[PDB]
């Protein structure tokens, strides 16, 4: 159908002509599967809801105290590979930035692309830190053994080669379902994870050293709609800056090759310029019609290149970007 | 073949890597029972990293093992050769033999019993178990079931399947102390039946192995914070016979374990009492007796 | 003389716990104590070392012991992986592929080198 | 006998000495510790772990090369 | 001590800083084990004089 | 030492066997034991270990 279930597998409102109804499934997943057993408990939560109900469920029905760092894990969707140790220091650099400041993290949390370099991240550190994932209901797969109202469901890493559905992660240890009545589509958990990322950033710290609670997104690799939350995150009120880790192609690449050679933002030479429409529309395959508009989105992207931090490995881990950026913004 | 079949080649071939990728991949049709018999089968054969492989994949520890399935266990021929069989025939003549005689969890609480020694009683021999035991022969499944996973490993002399279970679990510092005074006295017991100066051997190297394994789980212990380290050696250690670690530490006499830091100013503290003044201590306290006045002089500490 | 300190300290538990199981007067005048232990003894059945944990406190003794268990296995990893047995184990295997490796880059630029050659005769 | 009572100048001679004592004894120890097997163990494994990741990145890129030699002949 | 340490390099007087650190090390020592404190301690603060000696 | 730990290995494989290696006639020289050229050579200790 439009929603993508079997026709005969029923029971926004454009097309598909939904009805809001109460929450039925949440409660705890016992992983089986995976190495060790890890308990991750589990929300689903409507993807035009208010914020502030979540944040009073992170608070007082989860027993999770508010962190001094929120960690985004936002990268390329399909499942990639980089080189061993660049996972190895990555991972390194974010547990160790994770157990310093105590902060939560961001990632996607279905088992395809730099999720599964997070997931890889945390058999590094393998012993606190809270790794809340924000995936969309529709496309996790076992869909039928997460139903059930405060019980203890099996789930295993269950995950055909073949289906269109991914198993979620096993080793984060909080997750919240991002359900819009479809499945298999994406789009469901962006808008969510923005206004509860920015409902967290106006929440006052108890330290209050910078402006509230401090956000630092973090991008690896990424398609068109990297360059999009990158302009969501720049020019937004307040200014959350960002760490781009490259060595990995895709945006990440594209926009430390531009930043390398950008000086006051749009001071770039007519060659690479040239050089760089030339490999976003050859080397990432985009469109040749779009690779202008994508270059003016990367001039408004890069007109704040305060904020922009980049990580170039040659010891030396992604944690001294991680916390430079946590001053750089933090006012 | 089926996924069951296939397994059980590659238990013969201890392969375990072939296993993980394609007997144990996504999309795999396996019975209820079949990874339960299988586990069996990985634990009296000696595969410690089969034993990782099923639990890796959720053969739930707590749900496999019964009464009657470690019955299995403590009579399996197939494997390494063990040394229970001589305990055995001995603790059944001090009670007061039949070449099939199935060894049950009630004569195997004798055996932990005649080599801890002293006060130990074992939980099997406790009267409330032999009431279970008449009637059978989660009732039936133990509640802690490393601990009990563990002395089946160390009587039988399957060392790394005993550090295995050791980690995997709870109360490792009882584990630790209970496995050096088994180890020992198994070791004092075989050197005194003729056994092999290899077998005796064996056992008092397995001994100095969890001996040593319970130093610096204290020492790391310390290292953290005292107060909870202390806590980890004064406590109730409820299954295995109300002990402390201090006295099952003196019952296997390993000398290292009360030399350490951690359990010297546990000593000294009770020695001292509520009294406080260690400051050139034993010249005052003879004054305290002498002089029955003089004890008001002298320190204290509240609560 | 050499295991005399250590024997000393197991000497202590014996003898710690042996004056703490004793009655608070004299072998002279241990009639008395024994006068009044069977007095508060009777008068409730006719009529030191051991710290009973309750279950919530017994969750973080243990729970501190499951942190315990792999901070001993961790350092012994990170010991075997910087003691110098295992360190010129690690350079001998690497070293060992990069023979054979850069055997490939050599073999293989020297065909690329010739085959710019070719090709820069035809420019 | 063993109280020499000094002037300030003669004073600041022997301060002006054994600061430099202090810095040769520093170099010198830094010179022993990076000169020890250990520590000559422990940096040329580091750096030979270096030296893969960078072989391996050469072995690949200079494959990609060979591709594009082979296209580039192909193109004349 | 690492503090002791960085403080016993720079300024002048060395020597003496060292001498004195000794004897104050080892005297905090024998006044910690007559007052038995953590053996730790004891152990500790004769290292931290054999040190400095 | 080439003939102790060639009795070392026989422990290790086989028990039953190398206890029989240890006391068969060595028909080729002189009809002795191996315990008994060793006793001519005054080895300690390929007598002084657990098997012979």
């Amino acid at each position: 159908c439009c929603c993508g279930r079997l026709i005969g597998q029923h029971v926004w409102s454009i097309s598909k002509h939904t009805q809001l109804s109460p929450t039925d499934a949440f409660g705890t997943i016992e992983f089986q599967g995976g190495g060790h057993s890890n308990k991750a408990m589990y929300v689903r939560v409507s993807f035009d809801t208010k914020p502030d109900l979540l944040l009073h469920l992170m608070t007082k029905e989860w027993q999770l105290e508010l962190p001094k760092l929120l960690i985004s894990v936002h990268g390329g969707l399909q499942n990639f590979e980089l080189q061993p140790k660049l996972k190895q220091v990555f991972g390194k650099g974010l547990i160790k930035a994770a157990m310093t400041t105590g902060a939560w993290i961001f990632t996607g949390g279905v088992n395809t692309g730099v999720i599964r370099h997070v997931g890889d991240a945390l058999k590094d550190h393998a012993s606190k830190i809270c790794t809340i994932g924000i995936a969309p209901w529709g496309i996790v797969e076992n869909q039928e053994d997460l139903i059930g109202r405060d019980v203890v469901r099996p789930y295993q890493t269950m995950s055909n080669p073949m289906s269109k559905l991914t198993v979620l992660n096993s080793m984060h240890s909080h997750f919240i379902l991002a359900d819009n009545g479809t499945t298999g589509k994406y789009g469901a958990e962006v808008k969510l994870r923005r206004q509860l990322e920015k409902h967290i950033s106006l929440q006052k710290i108890n330290t209050r050293i910078g402006q509230g609670v401090p956000v630092v997104a973090l991008i690896v690799e990424g398609g068109p709609n990297v360059i999009s939350i990158v302009l969501e995150y720049l020019r937004d009120t307040p200014p959350v800056p960002v760490v781009v880790c490259d060595g990995s192609g895709r945006a990440s690449d594209i926009l430390a090759f531009g930043h390398k050679y950008s000086e006051e933002g749009g001071l770039i030479n007519e060659s690479l310029r040239d050089q760089l429409l030339v490999t976003i529309q050859k080397t990432f395959t985009y469109t040749r019609t779009q690779a202008q508009h994508l270059f003016i989105i990367l001039m408004e992207c890069m007109k704040k290149k305060e904020l922009i931090t980049v990580f170039r490995m040659g010891h030396q881990d992604i944690d001294l970007a991680i916390l430079t950026a946590l001053l750089k913004g933090a006012n | 073949a089926s996924a069951p079949d296939q397994l059980s080649l590659a238990l013969a071939w201890n392969r375990v890597d072939i296993a993980r990728s394609q007997i144990f991949i996504y999309g795999q049709q396996w019975p209820v029972g079949s990874l339960e018999q299988a586990m069996l089968d990985a634990l009296v054969l000696d595969r410690v990293d089969f034993v990782k492989l099923l639990i890796e994949n959720g053969v739930s520890m707590h749900r496999f093992l019964t009464i009657s399935r470690l019955e299995e266990l403590y009579n399996t021929r197939h494997g390494p050769s063990n040394t229970l069989y001589h305990l055995v025939r001995d603790v059944k003549k001090r009670e007061y033999l039949p070449p099939d005689y199935r060894i049950s969890l009630i004569d195997i609480g004798l055996v932990i019993e005649y080599l801890m020694g002293g006060a130990y009683r074992c939980n099997y021999t406790r009267k409330r178990f032999r009431t279970l035991y008449h009637n059978l022969f989660e009732i039936n499944h133990f509640p802690f079931p490393f601990h009990e996973l563990m002395v089946w490993a160390v009587l039988m002399k399957r060392q790394k399947m005993a550090l295995f279970f050791w980690q995997h679990g709870e109360e490792a510092m009882a584990k630790a102390l209970v496995a050096c005074k088994l180890c020992k006295a198994m070791a004092h017991e075989a050197s005194e039946n003729d056994m092999v100066d290899d077998i005796s051997q064996e056992l008092n190297h397995n001994s100095r192995d969890f001996g040593q394994l319970a130093v610096e789980l204290l020492d790391q212990s310390y290292k953290q914070d005292e107060q909870l380290a202390m806590k980890l050696l004064t406590y109730e250690l409820k299954n295995w016979s109300n002990a402390t670690c201090l006295q099952l530490a003196v019952a296997a006499k390993h000398r290292d374990f009360i030399a350490h830091t951690c359990s010297q100013m546990l000593l000294t503290d009770m020695w001292m009492g509520r009294l406080r003044m260690r400051k050139n201590s034993g010249l005052k306290v003879i004054l305290g007796i002498l002089l029955p006045p003089s004890i008001l002089s002298l320190e204290f500490k509240n609560k | 003389k050499s295991i005399s300190n250590q024997v000393w300290k197991f000497q202590r538990y014996q003898l710690i716990m042996t004056f703490h199981e004793r009655p608070v007067l004299p072998p002279p005048l241990i009639i008395f104590s024994h006068m009044t232990m069977i007095f508060q003894h009777l008068c409730c059945r006719w009529r030191g070392l051991k710290l009973f944990i309750t279950d919530d406190e017994l969750k973080k003794v243990h729970d501190f012991e499951e942190q315990c268990i792999e901070e001993y296995f961790r350092e012994k990893d990170d010991r075997f992986n910087s003691s110098n047995d295992e360190r010129i184990r690690v350079t001998s295997e690497r070293v060992e592929n990069m023979s054979m490796r850069l055997e490939e880059v050599n073999e293989r630029e020297h065909s690329m080198k010739a085959s710019l050659q070719t090709v820069d005769i035809r420019l």
